[PDB]
């Protein structure tokens, strides 16, 4: 749908349209900008773009999982000015905090 | 190269290496050098296009006393040498022989393992949060297959074995990884009684001297740190060192980079690691070494040993084309659960992110049906955290330096070793090349610079491999000048 | 029906058939042609529409499935008309479309 | 009855193992399969130790006049593709076929 366009995602139009979707978008999808529209600047800037923005999708899509979970620590010890009495320890992400 | 294959052949035998027709037996002088002819009137690098100039003979160093040529010293008295060497230390079992060699072997290696242990590119944070689907895939390949996988970095083996051999994976699966490391520890180990310690000398203690492992100036083909680099200055510091980023002498380095400022075309003389896992994060001090050289003379010695010996040449390392592996490692499809529901297991739930309704043509979610895993959202979307860590490109770097001590006379610091490898880059199994699920040009692109690592089967991926050059490649190692 | 007649089912009638109820009326008749109604002209012509009758007469019986079943993708490269930005990986056809 | 399947043909052979090649068929039937494409590759390993490399003259390389294998002018029996007369033809150029 937006492939036709001088960039005009820039970063903001993916932050809207959920992570799971586009890619079944892009398939029902028939051909490119029939005039080259925004090949001039290089295809590593609409890259630049997709690529730096999905991950906001998928940071949407996501957000509703820090609920649905438990607010992941660090992992090392990461020397405090209060681990005195209580040196800090790491935790190894393997256990399934989705609470049933 | 097709006129006059020279210095190429090496099938003779020591009674036709002497007889009064070879052409190449009018140089063979110094059993501790080796003569040929070159250009004259060039002393570096210069372009990559070598002058006009009449030829003229030079002077190379044999370092290693398995660089004598064949005909010379034969296959037979080495694995025989080696047997009055390596007797009654460690033997691997024909278990794990026999499991190893099969997956090496193996043509059907889940390009998916590729793709993660290249995303990692080896930092400890991008893996303490990566932990459960990684178990989870190397469950789901090892219990169905029982050929284990991940035995295409050291860094790799290490941070299994360091964190995953306590009961999270079967006792035996993992009982592989312990063996191979403990092999390589006791090889390192069996050097100690070749030595005589106690005559540090420019640095380069017993241990270092005798053994290009032990030596911290020649690196490995592939790394993902710089710990070389921080090794190499301490030494170096009379043997005249040089390096190389991309046309650019000296190099620049982040402490750990961003998602935002990608940038896929950089131009400079820069590299990045992974991240400071502890003490500051900026500019206070720039560089931190990832581990002791412990870990360095550990490191090489795993590629230039056991992986050779281990894949009977059939390997051939491949730089990344990284450009279209973060842009599709971020087609993920996780569903959520509800907010009272619990989590599915079988392939039989539409929540199950293998289930036959998830399935979306292009989609990043199409890799582990093909190579059938076992996923859930909890250990799938614990991904896309590579906004914090993610390496940019894999380049080639150039880096030299003198002769050691040991052979450092008034005519033989002119005659420098060149040592050049792949950063960020990987190094890759058996190639399969009759594949076509996958587009073969689009993720990985063969870049040798060993001579172990010229497999000639690891070459058609390239764009117009015309049969007319597939030729001479069954010949010699190609190696970019 | 269709036996005492020279190709005349020409794929015209025999595809409105059911695809499980055919087998019993092909093996149900006997009598052959005296004058050969069906046979004046060659086997290798009635045997030639036959093979494309019974074809489409099994290829409407899945015509409703599509309903409870998947559709088939692409299981290849297949550069994708929109192949930049998006590596087009095909999918390899084991799964089940058993889906209710 | 512990009985491998499909070995009258060669393509079956191979396209086994590049796609069914994940756990889709018992271990202990597909690497029989996996064993197979080995001992041809180790055939084909034994005949480039057994010839001088470099040699070749008429465009045939060494492999093409040391053995009647590789020599692709030499055809299989069975001819499932066309390929087999296109390589025959970009070769034999000089041989009068």
């Amino acid at each position: 749908r937006v492939v036709f366009d001088p960039s005009n995602p820039t970063t903001f139009s993916v932050e809207a349209i959920a992570a799971y979707t586009p890619v079944a978008l892009i398939r029902l999808l028939n051909a490119s900008g029939p005039l080259q529209p925004g090949h001039r600047v290089d295809i590593a800037d609409a890259r630049s773009i997709y690529t730096v923005g999905a991950a906001a999708s998928a940071a949407r899509a996501r957000a509703n999982h820090n609920a649905n979970t438990i607010r992941r620590t660090a992992m090392f010890a990461e020397t405090d000015p209060m681990t005195w009495l209580r040196p800090t320890v790491g935790l190894k992400r393997t256990f399934n905090p989705r609470i049933i | 190269m097709p006129h006059h294959p020279h210095w190429v052949n090496e099938h003779l035998t020591i009674l036709q290496f002497i007889a009064p027709s070879n052409p190449r037996l009018r140089f063979e002088l110094n059993p501790a050098f080796d003569f040929f002819v070159a250009p004259g009137d060039v002393d570096l690098p210069g372009p990559q296009r070598p002058p006009e100039a009449m030829p003229t003979v030079n002077a190379t160093l044999r370092i290693i006393n398995g660089n004598i040529p064949v005909p010379l010293c034969p296959i037979s008295f080495r694995d025989c040498r080696g047997t009055q060497l390596g007797l009654g230390r460690h033997t691997m079992t024909p278990a794990t022989i026999k499991a190893v060699k099969d997956t090496f072997e193996d043509r059907a290696y889940p390009t998916i393992f590729y793709m993660l242990e290249a995303v990692i590119h080896g930092n400890e944070r991008n893996f303490c949060a990566l932990l459960r689907l990684l178990t989870q895939c190397i469950r789901g390949y090892w219990e169905q297959s029982h050929r284990v996988a991940f035995v295409n970095n050291f860094h790799m083996l290490m941070y299994i074995t360091t964190y995953l051999g306590n009961g999270e994976l079967p006792e035996v699966c993992i009982n592989i990884y312990r063996d191979l490391l403990q092999h390589v520890r006791a090889l390192r180990q069996t050097i100690t009684d070749f030595t005589i310690q106690g005559e540090g000398h420019n640095g380069e203690t017993s241990e270092a001297l005798n053994n290009i492992l032990t030596d911290d100036t020649f690196i490995a083909p592939i790394l993902w740190d710089c710990d070389a680099l921080i090794y190499r200055d301490e030494a170096a510091r009379d043997r005249l060192p040089a390096i190389r980023v991309s046309g650019r002498n000296g190099y620049q380095a982040l402490h750990f980079v961003d998602m935002a400022g990608h940038n896929f075309q950089r131009r400079d003389n820069v590299l990045i690691h992974g991240r400071p896992v502890r003490g500051d994060t900026g500019q206070g001090i720039p560089i931190t070494p990832h581990h002791d050289r412990e870990w360095g003379i550990l490191s090489k010695i795993y590629y230039y040993i056991v992986i050779p010996a281990f894949s009977r040449g059939s390997c051939c390392t491949m730089g990344v084309r990284y450009d279209r592996l973060y842009p599709a490692l971020q087609a993920v499809i996780v569903p959520e659960i509800p907010a009272d529901e619990e989590a599915p297991t079988t392939p039989e739930d539409p929540r199950h992110p293998l289930h036959a309704h998830q399935l979306v043509p292009n989609s990043l979610n199409v890799y582990f049906h093909n190579a059938h895993l076992t996923v859930d959202g909890d250990a799938l979307l614990t991904l896309q955290e590579l906004m914090g860590d993610m390496a940019e490109r894999t380049t080639a770097i150039l880096v030299s330096s003198a002769p050691d001590a040991g052979a450092a006379t008034a005519t033989t610091r002119n005659m420098r070793i060149y040592d050049g490898a792949l950063y960020h880059g990987l190094i890759m199994m058996a190639y399969q090349a009759y594949d076509e699920t996958i587009a073969t040009g689009t993720f990985f692109y063969p870049v040798p610079v060993n001579p172990l690592f010229a497999c000639p089967e690891h070459l058609a991926s390239l764009r117009g491999m015309t049969n007319a050059r597939r030729v001479l490649a069954k010949m010699v190692p190609p190696i970019p000048p």
